């Protein structure tokens, strides 16, 4: 698309990739990011578009793996110019998702992620017919220090794991180091590799890997009543507290009432909640930021703005 | 020594001031060499600090939450513009992200990387935060040179602090030195002169009491037209030879269509966006 | 424009060279016929002391630019044409920086020896000229003649400076 051609093209809902790449970096390996967006367990009207923002010279080294998905377009550009971003309708996705090929080539500790933290600065500091610091960004990391400068409102100190963090507690911020723990994590426990990786991949099982292996591109097969069961599997959900089934007891409720009664009607099993970073305050505040409860104890109170991360089945 | 000596001998000018100030360096790299000596010329009231100003226990060090201003320095020699400029900014917005309320200034390598200084969220012109652009600035007096050749070497010399030195011979040297002695100063106007038209205090400062006004703060305006007149609290600039002239001009009363031509603002000309081959 | 300043001293052969001389003293400078990034160096320093001289600087070399078009340039990387209106062209109501050759009609009666400060007070009132200096023959204090045609840069002469027939004016005069 050009900018014009995007800017006419009513987008909404969206997922919007933006990356720094070049003609000579190293490739990212996208086709992981399109398919756990593009699983069975969706309904087509229910498929997020993907929009990637930058390079074309990168992005066309890298299309035959993911050719073969649909609603994905490409604009050719740079994460950060205002015009680009615009275009494809920043303001109005689901996610934007930060990345950068660039992670390897000159290493200084600042000159690693300097385009990302840029990127991320850019896009909060818009203005648009609200201020852009209500989108919803994730920025992978190639040094988890540099952390510290993807917030202004919150207290640094580089001695600090990167999980304390703010903009980590948020998911705001992605870094591979935390995934060096699943070394231990997985000789301690073969069977957590295996949960993950169909938690997360969208899915795929060994005979997915073994057509993959055979012909590096996902063959695209006419469809039957064995193929329809295997879509009926649970995706992963949040759902806002406000809504009509749940309101009722969102109102400083308990959780573990919600967790049953929405087990029992709907199988939902929620195992967490995203809470405001300001709503235990007694104080009013315009910070829409949100931080991660995992599994809270049966007694814990529902606050109405709160939003239930779930796994919800197939229809 | 090639980026700091420069600006050292102006900053601990002779002519400057009573009250001394700065005496704060830190880089990652130690001073070696001959820059140690020009450190030691000027031991009074300059110390170097070795450490990384993206380090806030390094901010802490060199005492950043009771500092004037930070002072971010280019290297004008690098072979990639841009990183040096996300570089600074990296800087800039590690040391706003430490403290809210200190002052930068910061040198910029391009022109267009200055609008990613805007987006820091605690970063304010208003309140004296500013970028020198290098390019920006280089290739402008250039430009003026076009116009009016020798403006470059005119303008250059109005800000560098330069005492009168005093040449016995008649050679050109004598003339040129007693110009490059003054500089750009700035100062409100006294009440005498408010309600009457730019053109005429011109006339008197110069006349009577020998300043040349150039500018006023119409928020800034450069020889503005007989029809406008002075408003009370309003920000004069001036050419003097030193700051302590200036002081007159204030300490005074009666002492003795269908088609695009311009820009979306109407301030630079315009034309449709040509093909190179039209232009070759 | 040189990338180091010593090398100055190759522009001219007419002059004078040493490499401990500071730029601004060499003739190719005080000519401006030469330029070196490091004669900003001294304006952070400028800046530092007055926040005000990057404001007027700014507005004296870029053109005026007002952080409007800082504005619309860092959203659009181009600049946006537009169609004219009555405040379009106020905008254009600013002054432009020239050099007047004292030779001319309306000066050259007082461009015979006579005196800068009368020079720049006509001007002012008749024309609101605010002459800020003159460019004045390397030559032309010296008794001989001379072929050379270089000019040098005296910034803001006393009331009572004298005006040499060949001086070029610089001055700040306004649209029309
Ligand atoms: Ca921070
Ligand atoms: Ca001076
Ligand atoms: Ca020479």
């Amino acid at each position: 698309l050009t900018r014009s051609e995007a800017a006419m093209t009513v987008l909404s809902g969206h997922v919007v990739v933006c990356i720094f790449g070049d003609v000579s970096s190293a490739l990212i390996g996208l086709r992981n990011l399109v398919m756990p967006l593009r699983a069975s367990n969706f309904h087509y009207h229910e498929l997020k578009h993907i929009v990637f923002v930058g390079s074309i010279e990168y992005l066309k080294r890298e299309w035959e793996t993911l050719h073969n998905f649909p609603k994905v377009s490409i604009l050719p550009g740079t994460p950060l110019s205002r015009a680009d971003l615009r275009a494809v309708n920043i303001n109005l996705c689901d996610m934007c998702v930060i990345l950068s090929a660039n992670q390897n080539n000159i290493d200084d500790t600042s000159l690693q992620d300097k385009e990302c933290i840029l990127a991320s600065l850019n896009i909060k500091s818009m203005q648009f017919d609200t201020t852009g610091v209500n989108i919803p960004i994730i920025t992978e990391l190639v040094n988890d220090t540099n952390v510290q400068f993807l917030d202004q409102d919150d207290d640094d100190d580089p001695d600090t794991e990167l999980y304390l963090t703010q903009p980590f507690a948020c998911g705001t911020a992605f870094a591979v180091s935390v995934l060096d723990s699943l070394m231990s994590a997985t000789y301690f426990n073969d069977n957590i590799l295996t949960l993950i990786r169909t938690l997360v991949t969208g899915g795929a099982t060994p005979e997915l890997e073994a057509l993959i292996a055979e012909e590096n591109a996902l063959r695209g097969g006419y469809s039957t009543p064995q193929t329809l069961a295997n879509r009926d599997r649970c995706r992963v959900a949040q759902l806002a507290l406000l809504d009509g089934p749940f309101a009722d007891l969102g109102d400083g409720g308990c959780y573990g009432d919600l967790f049953c009664k929405a087990l029992k009607t709907y199988n939902m099993l929620c195992f967490g909640i995203y809470r405001l970073r300001d709503a235990h305050l007694s104080t009013p505040s315009q910070c829409t930021k949100r931080y991660v409860i995992t599994n809270p104890p049966y007694e814990f109170e529902l606050v109405p703005t709160d939003l239930i991360f779930c796994l919800m089945q197939f229809d | 020594l090639e980026s700091v000596s420069n600006f050292l001998k102006d900053f601990l000018h002779k002519d400057r001031d009573d009250v001394n100030v700065e005496i704060v360096f830190l880089h990652n790299i130690s001073p070696n060499l001959e820059l140690e000596a020009l450190f030691k010329r000027h031991f009074t009231q300059v110390e170097f600090y070795q450490g990384s100003v993206l380090n806030p226990h390094d901010l802490a060090r060199v005492k950043i939450e009771s500092a004037d201003a930070c002072l971010i320095l280019a290297n004008k020699y690098c072979a990639d513009p841009d990183a040096e400029d996300a570089s600074n900014i990296m800087r800039v917005i590690s040391i706003k992200n430490y403290h809210p309320k200190i002052r930068i200034i910061t040198q910029m390598l391009q022109y267009h990387n200055k609008a990613h200084l805007l987006n820091i969220p605690s970063w304010n012109w208003k309140e004296g935060d500013d970028a020198i652009c290098l390019a920006e600035l280089k290739l402008g007096f250039i430009a003026q040179s076009c116009l009016a050749q020798g403006l470059s070497t005119m303008l250059a010399n109005l800000f560098s602090m330069r005492s009168f030195i005093k040449i016995e011979e008649d050679t050109w040297q004598k003339y040129y030195l007693e110009g490059v002695s003054n500089e750009m100063y700035t100062e409100y106007l006294s009440s005498a002169f408010v309600g009457l038209s730019f053109p005429t205090v011109c006339e008197l400062c110069f006349v009577k009491l020998k300043l040349l006004m150039i500018a006023i703060e119409s928020r800034i305006l450069i020889n503005p037209g007989n029809h406008l007149k002075i408003q009370e609290g309003t920000l004069g600039f001036f050419i003097a030879s030193d700051a302590k002239e200036v002081k007159r001009a204030f300490f005074y009363c009666k002492a003795c269509s269908n088609v695009k031509k311009y820009d979306s603002t109407g301030m630079f000309h315009w034309c449709a966006p040509k093909e190179i081959e039209k232009v070759i």
